[PDB]
This record gives C-alpha cells, structure tokens and sequence, in this order.
C-alpha cells in the first residue's frame, strides 16, 4: 500500500479529496485552518498511486504526499 | 577434411556430452528448480 | 433506449452481461460446443489419466513430422523419422515438465486465480493438483507412444506404401 | 607435449571441490 | 441482499473476470428518475432504469467513475449511489460513503488517518533510521 | 551431567531421544532433505502414479547399460543393445510383480509394520493397497518406456554421433 501523508500546512480547500479516484481522502475537522478542516488518508488501502491530489494542492510545498509503497492487486489497479 | 566435429586434443569425446548437459538437457532441471523456488509459498 | 432491448445474435456470457465474456456463435452455437465439450480435455466423466492419454496421442502424432520434412536430417529418411520422434520426445518431456511444475507451484494451499475454490472458470475444469499430476502422466505416457507410433510408421513407409498398394499379394 | 586425459579427469575431479564450496557459500548466504 | 435490477445492457469484453470472483468485486448502486443511457466504465452504453439500479464492477476505481459520471453527465445528478465491496465468500462490505456523508464535506467524527504536524521540508534526513525500518514519513519527530 | 545439556551437531530424531534414530547431516540437513524430500518417492502432492512413472523411467533407463557392456552378447553392438533391453525388461516385470505382490500380501485388513494405521514411519508414506498399485503400473509403464528409450538411443548411436558433431549439415 501506498502512504498519504497530510501536512499542517494544509488549509482544508478540499481538492486533494475531490480528485481522488478511489476514495482515499476525506476532510476531518482541524481548527487549525481556517477553513477548520484537513485531509486524512484512512483508505490508502486503496490508493492507486496517480497523486492527483498532490496535482490538485495548491500549497508550496504539497501539504499532501504520496510515498509509493508495497505493490497490492489494489494499488497495480488490476481488474484481473 | 572436417566432415564432422572433432577434437585434436586429450579426452576429446568431453565437449560431445558436455555440451548438451550444459546446454539443452540440465537447464531445463535447472529452470524448473528456480521456478519452483521462486513460486514456493509461505 | 436499445440496449439489450432488442434481440439479437450476440448475447451476454451466461445471460451475465456484467461477464467480461459475449456468447458469439463460435463460442456458444451447438456445433462448436458440441465440437470442444467433447474434446477430451472437457469430455464428461473421463478421468485426468485418460483425457491426458487421448490428448498426448493425438500430439506426439502430428509433433513427428515438421523435422522429418524440415529437419537438418532431412536428406535421408531414416534420420529424419528419428530426428522427428526425438523433436517430438523432447518437447512432450519439457511439456509434462511444465504440466508438473505447474501443479507443483499453482496448488499450494487454496489457489489463486482459476484454480481458486471460489473460481467460476467453466473453461478450466481440473481443479486438484491430483487431476493434475494425473493428466501429466497421461499426456507423458499417450505422447511419447503416439511420437513413436507416428515413427513406426514412417520407418516402415515401404511397407506400408507396398500394402496400401496390394504389392503384397503376389 | 600436450595434456592427457587423465590430467582432464584430475581437473575435472579437482573442481568439484570449489564446485561444492561454492554452493556451500551460496546456502550458507541464505537465499 | 443488495437491491437493485441491473442496467440494461448486452454485455461486453470489459467485464467481470477470474479476479472479481476470487479476489474482490465492487457493486455500486443508484437510483434515477427515469430510463436513461449512461456510459459503461468498461466501454460501452447502457441504459439505468427506472428507479433501483444495482452494477457489480472489478475495480472501486471504476464505481468511482461511474459515480462522478452520475453526478456530472445527468441533469438532475445522482447523487444518491452506494459503493460495497463483494468477497468471495458472499460477504458484502458498504465501502463509499465510508462515513455516510460524501468525504468531499466534512463530518464531526471521522477522524485523523493521515495527519503529521510537520511542514514537509522537515522530515528526519535519512542518515538516521538506517536499520530501524521506518521511512522519514512514517515517524513522530520532526529534524 | 552432559547426556543432552550441551548442543550439539548430533540431535535426538523429531526431538524425541528415545526414539532409534539420531538427526544427523545426512539424513537431517537442508541439503539432503531438499535432494530426498524432492525424489519422487517423497515429492508432495504427487499421485501414486506419476510418482511410479517418473521412478521407473529413471530406472528403466540405466538398466540398459550394464549388460550392453558386460553382457554375453557385447562384442555386437546390435544383440549387446537387445540383451540390455530384454534385461531391463525382466528386472522390471519381476520388480513390478513384487510390487504387486507385496500389497497383494501386505495390505489385508490392517497390515502390520510400517503400513499399520497407528505407524509413524515418515520414510514410507504410500499408506494405502491403491497407491502401491498405482505406482506399480506407473514404475511398469516408466521403466519399459525408458528402458526402450535407452534401447533406441544406443540402435541409433551411429546416427546420435554423426547429429552431436554436426556431420548431417553436409
Ligand atoms: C559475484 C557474483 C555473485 C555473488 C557473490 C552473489 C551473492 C549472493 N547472492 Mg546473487 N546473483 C548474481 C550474482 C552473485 N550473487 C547474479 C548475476 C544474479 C542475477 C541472476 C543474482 C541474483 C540473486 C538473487 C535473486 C538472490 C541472490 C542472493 C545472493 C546472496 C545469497 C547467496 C545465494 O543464494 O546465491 C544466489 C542465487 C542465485 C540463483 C545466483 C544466480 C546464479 C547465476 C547467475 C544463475 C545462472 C543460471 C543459468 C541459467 C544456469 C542454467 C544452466 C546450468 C545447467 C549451468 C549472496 C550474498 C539471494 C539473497 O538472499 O540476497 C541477499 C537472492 O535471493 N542473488
Ligand atoms: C569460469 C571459467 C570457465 C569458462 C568461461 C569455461 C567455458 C567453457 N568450458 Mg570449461 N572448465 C573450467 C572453467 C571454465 N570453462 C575449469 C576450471 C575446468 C577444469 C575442471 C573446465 C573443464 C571443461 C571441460 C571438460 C569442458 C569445458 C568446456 C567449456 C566450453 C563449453 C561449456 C561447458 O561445457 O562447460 C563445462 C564445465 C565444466 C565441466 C566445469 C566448469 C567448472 C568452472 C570452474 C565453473 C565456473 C563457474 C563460474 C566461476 C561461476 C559464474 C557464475 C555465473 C554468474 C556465470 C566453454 C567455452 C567444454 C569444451 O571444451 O568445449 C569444446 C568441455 O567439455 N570446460
Ligand atoms: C491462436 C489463435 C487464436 C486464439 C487463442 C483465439 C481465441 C479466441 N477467439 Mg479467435 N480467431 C482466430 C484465432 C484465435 N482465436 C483467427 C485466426 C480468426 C479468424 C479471423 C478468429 C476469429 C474469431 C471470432 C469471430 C471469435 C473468436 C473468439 C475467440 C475467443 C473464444 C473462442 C472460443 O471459445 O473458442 C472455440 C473454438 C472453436 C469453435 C474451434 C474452431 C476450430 C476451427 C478452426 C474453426 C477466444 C479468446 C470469439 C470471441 O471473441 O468471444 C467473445 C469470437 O466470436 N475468434
Ligand atoms: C510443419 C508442419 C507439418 C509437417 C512438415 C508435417 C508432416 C507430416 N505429417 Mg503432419 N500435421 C501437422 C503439421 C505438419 N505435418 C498439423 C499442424 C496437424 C494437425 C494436428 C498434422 C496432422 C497429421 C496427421 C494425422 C498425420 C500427419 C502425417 C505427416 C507425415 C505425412 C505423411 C507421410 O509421410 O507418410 C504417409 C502416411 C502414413 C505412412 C500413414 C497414413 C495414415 C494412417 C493410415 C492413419 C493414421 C491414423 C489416423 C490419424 C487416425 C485418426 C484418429 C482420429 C482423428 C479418427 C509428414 C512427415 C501422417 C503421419 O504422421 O504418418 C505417420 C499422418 O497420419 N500429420
Ligand atoms: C518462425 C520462424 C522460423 C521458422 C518457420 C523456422 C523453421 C525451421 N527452422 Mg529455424 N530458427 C529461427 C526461426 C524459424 N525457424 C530463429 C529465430 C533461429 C535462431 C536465429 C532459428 C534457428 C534454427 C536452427 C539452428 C535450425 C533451424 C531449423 C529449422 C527447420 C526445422 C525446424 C523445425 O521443424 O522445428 C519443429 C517444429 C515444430 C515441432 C512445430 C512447428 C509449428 C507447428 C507446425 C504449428 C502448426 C499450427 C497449426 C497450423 C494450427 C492448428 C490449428 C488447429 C485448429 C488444428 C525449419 C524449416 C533447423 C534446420 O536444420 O533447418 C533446415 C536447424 O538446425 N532454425
Ligand atoms: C546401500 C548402502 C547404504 C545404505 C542402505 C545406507 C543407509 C543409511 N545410512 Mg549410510 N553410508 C553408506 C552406505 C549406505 N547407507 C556408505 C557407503 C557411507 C560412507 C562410509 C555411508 C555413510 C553414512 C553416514 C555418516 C550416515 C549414514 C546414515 C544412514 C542412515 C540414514 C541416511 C539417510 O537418510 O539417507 C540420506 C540420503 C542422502 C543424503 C543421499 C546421498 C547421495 C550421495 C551419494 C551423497 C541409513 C540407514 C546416517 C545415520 O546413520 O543415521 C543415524 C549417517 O549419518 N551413512
Ligand atoms: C555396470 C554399470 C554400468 C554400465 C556398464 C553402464 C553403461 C552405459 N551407460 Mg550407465 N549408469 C549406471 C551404470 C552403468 N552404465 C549407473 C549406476 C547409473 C546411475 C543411475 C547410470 C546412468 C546412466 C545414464 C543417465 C546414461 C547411462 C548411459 C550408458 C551407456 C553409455 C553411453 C553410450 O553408450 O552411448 C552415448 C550416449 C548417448 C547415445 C545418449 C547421450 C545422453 C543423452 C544426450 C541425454 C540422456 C538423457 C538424460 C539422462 C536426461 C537427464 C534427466 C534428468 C536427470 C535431468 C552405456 C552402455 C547413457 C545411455 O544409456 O545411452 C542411451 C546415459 O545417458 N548411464
Ligand atoms: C556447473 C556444473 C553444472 C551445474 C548444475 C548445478 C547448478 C546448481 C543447481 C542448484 C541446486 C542447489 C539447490 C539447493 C537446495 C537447498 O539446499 O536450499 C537451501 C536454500 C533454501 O533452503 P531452505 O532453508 O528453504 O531449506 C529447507 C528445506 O531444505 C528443509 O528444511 O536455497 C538456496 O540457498 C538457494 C541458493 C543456491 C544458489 C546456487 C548457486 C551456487 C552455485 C553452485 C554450484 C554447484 C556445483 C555443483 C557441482 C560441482
Ligand atoms: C478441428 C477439426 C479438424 C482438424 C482435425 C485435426 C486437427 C486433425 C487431426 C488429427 C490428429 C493429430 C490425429 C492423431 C492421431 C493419433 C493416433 C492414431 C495415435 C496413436 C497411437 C498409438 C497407437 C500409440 C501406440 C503405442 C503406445 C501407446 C505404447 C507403445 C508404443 C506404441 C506405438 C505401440 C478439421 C478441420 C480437419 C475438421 C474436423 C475438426
Ligand atoms: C545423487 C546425485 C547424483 C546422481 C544422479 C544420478 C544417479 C543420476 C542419474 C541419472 C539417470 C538414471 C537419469 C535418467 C533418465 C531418464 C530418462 C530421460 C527417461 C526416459 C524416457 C522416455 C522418453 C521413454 C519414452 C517412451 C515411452 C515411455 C513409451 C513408448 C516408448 C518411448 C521410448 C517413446 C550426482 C552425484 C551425479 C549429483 C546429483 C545428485
Ligand atoms: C569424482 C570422479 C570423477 C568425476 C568428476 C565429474 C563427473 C565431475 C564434474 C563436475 C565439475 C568439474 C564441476 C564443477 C563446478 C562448479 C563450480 C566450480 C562452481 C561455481 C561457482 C561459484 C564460484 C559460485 C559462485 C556464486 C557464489 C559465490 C554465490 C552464489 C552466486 C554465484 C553462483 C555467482 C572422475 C571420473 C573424473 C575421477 C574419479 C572420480
Ligand atoms: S495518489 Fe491518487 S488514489 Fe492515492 S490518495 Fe492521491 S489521488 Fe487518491
Ligand atoms: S488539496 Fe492540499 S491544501 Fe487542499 S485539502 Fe488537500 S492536502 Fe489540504
């Protein structure tokens, strides 16, 4: 599985969750923002690996990280 | 002249055997021990 | 609006249109299902020994000739037919080979993928490592006689020729 | 001069003491 | 145990292989005002029908695309599709939404999983956690 | 004081000292255990038959030599491959009968000795009368197949030679 790492520097536009294609990221509330939410990364049992949220964050640097992990028939994105 | 292979020098009848040992008739063994060492579950 | 509305040749696999598969004529019409159901790697009831034993017959058969024309022996015929009965030995040998190893490494606990409890493959039936190791045998045992039946019979083409022509009634 | 054949069994018998080493090494480096 | 009549469609070579059956599928379900022609994730069209719809695809990536089509591509969107994750066993699992929300919004009691109060140019340099087996990620302090 | 309180290279069998046996290198290391365990005799998961076939080949096959050599008929090549092959062909039809024989004899209600429902003998695991007649019919089968394999390799050792030192490219 792939690690989803989410920075404090975040500030809670949540793009990086809308433009998951499978469902990794969610917005949790943070106060420490204040937008007052911060992705989480639970499901990254899922994450395939596109880092489409890391295009979609708009902080410099990334306040979301994909670190390309152990290879699962879930993050090879296999139908078969 | 050379008809055939042959070999000028001491136990000259050792490249006829060696060869397909080395080259088509234990590699096969050899390929199928690594298969199945590579493809053997925990 | 029309699909699977309308009627029409090409159907789902299993009435499943959710199936990666189509029924299409040359896999679901009555002549080509009745042509490879009955084929001795899906035949009803045999057992693995003896659907092995037809299979490897009908291949060490036709693995004979391709060197006994094409052969570096084929200059001369009767190191051709060897030539060809040893192509055909040595490649039914790697073949059951490749059948043992298969079963060796493939049934390891519950399988993955077709040979998974789970699995659903119609086109896969022999799902223990006994029927496995079975159809090795069969196919080791049914190729290398019909590699030599094949080699018999070329090495006496003269006689078969002088019988099939009746010289051999003088 | 050239060599005999019983100077090719000699080293054909000698190298079966690395060719045994070798693949005590290569178990004793647990693959 | 899912409700649902599958969308009509004639079936295609994009589908449900060994892998659903021995792995994992995913099921997405919907409901839509009327019969309508939407596009297979497998390639393809297929028509929704009226009222329950029920899909069983290999993939959560493909329930997901299916999905953000239902929400994008028809006026009015629907919105209202479930995700499950089907086992080999039978087991069905309600995977999207995860909480029952949509994780685009943000409840109250869902939770950090993925948080580090660090600011990224400051992870542990690998010099240190040589032979220790964590990954200047997937640590606590902050050099 | 020192009877097993020191660790040595020489173990107890199965860590049960009263038992008669020692685990020694030979029959308890990684090496001999990976050679043995893998023999056919004690490859996992094998049917009784394939277990026979691939036993019999291997044997059926050198059987061959030693009377093409040493044979009374060895200053003829031809009748000195012939007397081998017959001789190959007696050792495995009397072989075989024994086989058949011993679980003819062997394997009435419950057989007594290793073969005995209650044994623990790990060296002998073909428990059942069905295993020993199918390796009997696959030891058969193999030993004959390689024993006329051996024998058409040394009929055909003329034309083996002129193929192995490429004289059939001419
Ligand atoms: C200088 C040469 C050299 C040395 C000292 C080592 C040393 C080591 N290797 Mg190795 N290795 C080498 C070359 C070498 N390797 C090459 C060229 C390859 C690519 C094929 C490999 C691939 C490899 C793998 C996958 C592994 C090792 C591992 C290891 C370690 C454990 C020992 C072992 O299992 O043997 C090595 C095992 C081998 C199978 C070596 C391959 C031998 C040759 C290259 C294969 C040729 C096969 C050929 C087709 C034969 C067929 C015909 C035949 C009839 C002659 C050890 C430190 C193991 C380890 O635990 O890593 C820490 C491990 O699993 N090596
Ligand atoms: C590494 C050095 C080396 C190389 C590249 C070769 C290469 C060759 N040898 Mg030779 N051999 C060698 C060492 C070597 N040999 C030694 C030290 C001996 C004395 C025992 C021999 C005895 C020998 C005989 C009797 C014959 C050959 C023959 C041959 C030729 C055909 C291949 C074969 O049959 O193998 C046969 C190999 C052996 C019988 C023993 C090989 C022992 C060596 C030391 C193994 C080396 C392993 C290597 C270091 C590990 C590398 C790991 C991997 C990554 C590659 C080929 C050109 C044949 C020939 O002459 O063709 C016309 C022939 O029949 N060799
Ligand atoms: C080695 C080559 C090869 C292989 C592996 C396949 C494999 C396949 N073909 Mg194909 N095909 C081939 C060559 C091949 N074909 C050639 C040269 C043509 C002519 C252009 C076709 C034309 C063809 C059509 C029109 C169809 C297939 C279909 C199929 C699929 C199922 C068919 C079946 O059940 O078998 C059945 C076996 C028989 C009926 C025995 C045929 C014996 C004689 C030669 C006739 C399958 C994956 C079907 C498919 O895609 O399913 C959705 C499909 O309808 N094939
Ligand atoms: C590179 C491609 C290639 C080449 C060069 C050859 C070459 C050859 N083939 Mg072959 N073949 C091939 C591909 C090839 N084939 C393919 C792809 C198939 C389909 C699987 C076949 C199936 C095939 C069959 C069935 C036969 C050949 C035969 C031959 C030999 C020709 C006849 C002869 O010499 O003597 C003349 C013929 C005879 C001396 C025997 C006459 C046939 C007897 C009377 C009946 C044979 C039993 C019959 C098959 C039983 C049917 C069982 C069941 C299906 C009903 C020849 C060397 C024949 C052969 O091997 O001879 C031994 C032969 O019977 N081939
Ligand atoms: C595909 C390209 C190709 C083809 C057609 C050939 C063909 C040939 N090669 Mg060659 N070769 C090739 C590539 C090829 N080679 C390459 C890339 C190399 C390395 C550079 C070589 C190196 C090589 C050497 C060293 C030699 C040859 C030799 C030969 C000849 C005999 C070998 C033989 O019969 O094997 C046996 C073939 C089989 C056992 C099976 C053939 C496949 C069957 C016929 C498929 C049939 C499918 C069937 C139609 C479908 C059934 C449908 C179903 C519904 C019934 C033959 C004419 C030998 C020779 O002496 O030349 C005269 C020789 O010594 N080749
Ligand atoms: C037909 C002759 C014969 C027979 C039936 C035996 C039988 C036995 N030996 Mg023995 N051995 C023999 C010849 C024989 N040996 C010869 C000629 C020597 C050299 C002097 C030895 C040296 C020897 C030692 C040092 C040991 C045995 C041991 C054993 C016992 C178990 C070994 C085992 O599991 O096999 C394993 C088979 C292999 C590892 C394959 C060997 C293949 C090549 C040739 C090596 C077993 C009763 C062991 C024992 O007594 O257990 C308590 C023990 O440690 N043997
Ligand atoms: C009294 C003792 C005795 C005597 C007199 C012989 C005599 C003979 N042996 Mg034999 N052998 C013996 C004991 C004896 N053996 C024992 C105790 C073993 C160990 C089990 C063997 C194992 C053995 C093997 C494996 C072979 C012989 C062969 C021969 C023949 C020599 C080669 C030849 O004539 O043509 C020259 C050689 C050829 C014409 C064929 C060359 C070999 C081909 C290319 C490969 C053979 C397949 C290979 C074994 C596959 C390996 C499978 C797997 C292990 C990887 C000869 C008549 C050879 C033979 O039988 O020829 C048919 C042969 O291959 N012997
Ligand atoms: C060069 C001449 C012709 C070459 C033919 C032989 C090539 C090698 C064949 C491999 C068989 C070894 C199987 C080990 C089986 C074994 O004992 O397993 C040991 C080890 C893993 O074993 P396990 O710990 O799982 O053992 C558990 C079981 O055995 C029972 O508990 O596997 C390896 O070490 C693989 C690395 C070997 C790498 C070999 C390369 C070294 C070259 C050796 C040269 C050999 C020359 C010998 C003749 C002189
Ligand atoms: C699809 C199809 C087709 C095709 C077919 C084919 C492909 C063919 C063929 C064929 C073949 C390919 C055949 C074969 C065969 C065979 C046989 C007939 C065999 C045999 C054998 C034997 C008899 C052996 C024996 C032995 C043994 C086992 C042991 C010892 C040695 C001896 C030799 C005695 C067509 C289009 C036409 C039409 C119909 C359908
Ligand atoms: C312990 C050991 C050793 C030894 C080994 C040995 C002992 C060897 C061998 C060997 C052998 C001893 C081999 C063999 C073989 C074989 C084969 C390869 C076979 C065959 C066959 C066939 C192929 C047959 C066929 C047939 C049939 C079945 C039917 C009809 C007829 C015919 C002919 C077709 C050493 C020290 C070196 C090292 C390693 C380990
Ligand atoms: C005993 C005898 C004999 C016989 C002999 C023979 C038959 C042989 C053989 C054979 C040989 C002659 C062999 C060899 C060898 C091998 C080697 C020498 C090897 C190697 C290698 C190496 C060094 C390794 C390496 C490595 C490592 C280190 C680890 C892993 C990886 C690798 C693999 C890379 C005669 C009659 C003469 C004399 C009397 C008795
Ligand atoms: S890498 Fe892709 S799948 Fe993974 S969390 Fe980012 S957008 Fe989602
Ligand atoms: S895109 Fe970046 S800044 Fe926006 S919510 Fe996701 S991690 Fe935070």
């Amino acid at each position: 599985s792939h690690s989803v790492k989410i920075y404090d520097t975040c500030i809670g536009c949540t793009q990086c969750v809308r433009a998951c294609p499978t469902d990794v990221l969610e917005m949790v509330p943070w106060d420490g923002c204040r937008a007052g939410q911060i992705a989480a990364s639970p499901r990254t049992e899922d994450c395939v690996g596109c880092k489409r949220c890391e295009t979609a964050c708009p902080t410099d640097f990334l306040s979301i990280r994909v670190y390309l992990g152990a290879e699962t028939s879930r993050s090879m994105g296999l139908a078969y | 002249d050379a008809t055939q292979l042959e070999g000028a020098y001491a136990a000259a009848w050792l490249p006829w055997i060696m060869i397909p040992m080395i080259t088509y008739i234990l590699p096969f063994p050899i390929f199928a021990i690594a298969f199945l060492w590579i493809e053997r579950e925990g | 609006s029309d699909a699977y509305i309308s009627d029409d040749p090409i159907q789902p696999y299993q009435g499943n249109p959710q199936l990666g598969n189509l029924a299409t004529p040359i896999n679901s019409s009555n002549l080509a299902k009745a042509f490879i159901n009955n084929l001795p790697a899906y035949r009803p009831g045999l057992t693995p020994f003896l659907r092995g034993l037809e299979i490897g017959m009908a291949h060490g058969y036709f693995l004979v000739g391709p060197e006994v024309v094409f052969g570096p022996l084929k200059e001369g015929s009767h190191g051709a037919n060897l030539s060809g009965l040893i192509t055909a030995i040595y490649i039914t040998v790697s073949a059951c080979l490749g059948i043992s190893i298969f079963a060796l490494a493939t049934f390891q606990g519950d399988p993955r993928g077709t040979y998974n409890s789970h699995s659903r493959d119609r086109l896969r039936p022999l799902r223990k490592k006994e029927d496995w190791y079975q159809l090795s045998g069969g196919i080791l045992m049914g190729s290398l006689g019909g590699a030599i039946f094949a080699y018999a019979l070329l090495e006496n083409f003269e006689l078969l020729d002088s019988i099939l022509r009746g010289a051999v009634n003088v | 001069m050239a060599l005999s054949d019983s100077q090719i069994f000699l080293a054909l018998a000698l190298a079966l003491i690395p060719g045994f080493l070798a693949l005590r090494l290569a178990t004793e480096l647990y693959k | 145990a899912l409700t649902g009549s599958m969308p009509k469609f004639g079936g295609s070579t994009g589908g449900l292989l060994t892998a659903a059956f021995v792995e994992e599928r995913y099921a997405i379900t919907w409901t839509s005002s009327k019969e309508q022609v939407f596009e297979m994730p497998t390639g393809g069209a297929a028509t929704m029908n009226e009222g329950e719809n029920l899909l069983e695809l290999a993939r959560k990536e493909q329930c997901l695309a299916l999905g953000a089509q239902l929400r994008t591509k028809f006026k009015p969107k629907i919105t209202d599709y479930k995700i499950y994750r089907i086992f080999p066993n039978g087991e069905t699992t309600f995977i999207h939404p995860a909480d029952g929300v949509f994780p685009e919004k943000v409840n109250e009691g869902r939770g950090y999983s993925g948080k580090k109060d660090r600011r990224i140019g400051e992870n542990p340099n690998p010099a240190t956690i040589k032979f220790s087996g964590q990954n200047t990620f997937e640590t606590d302090m902050k050099s």
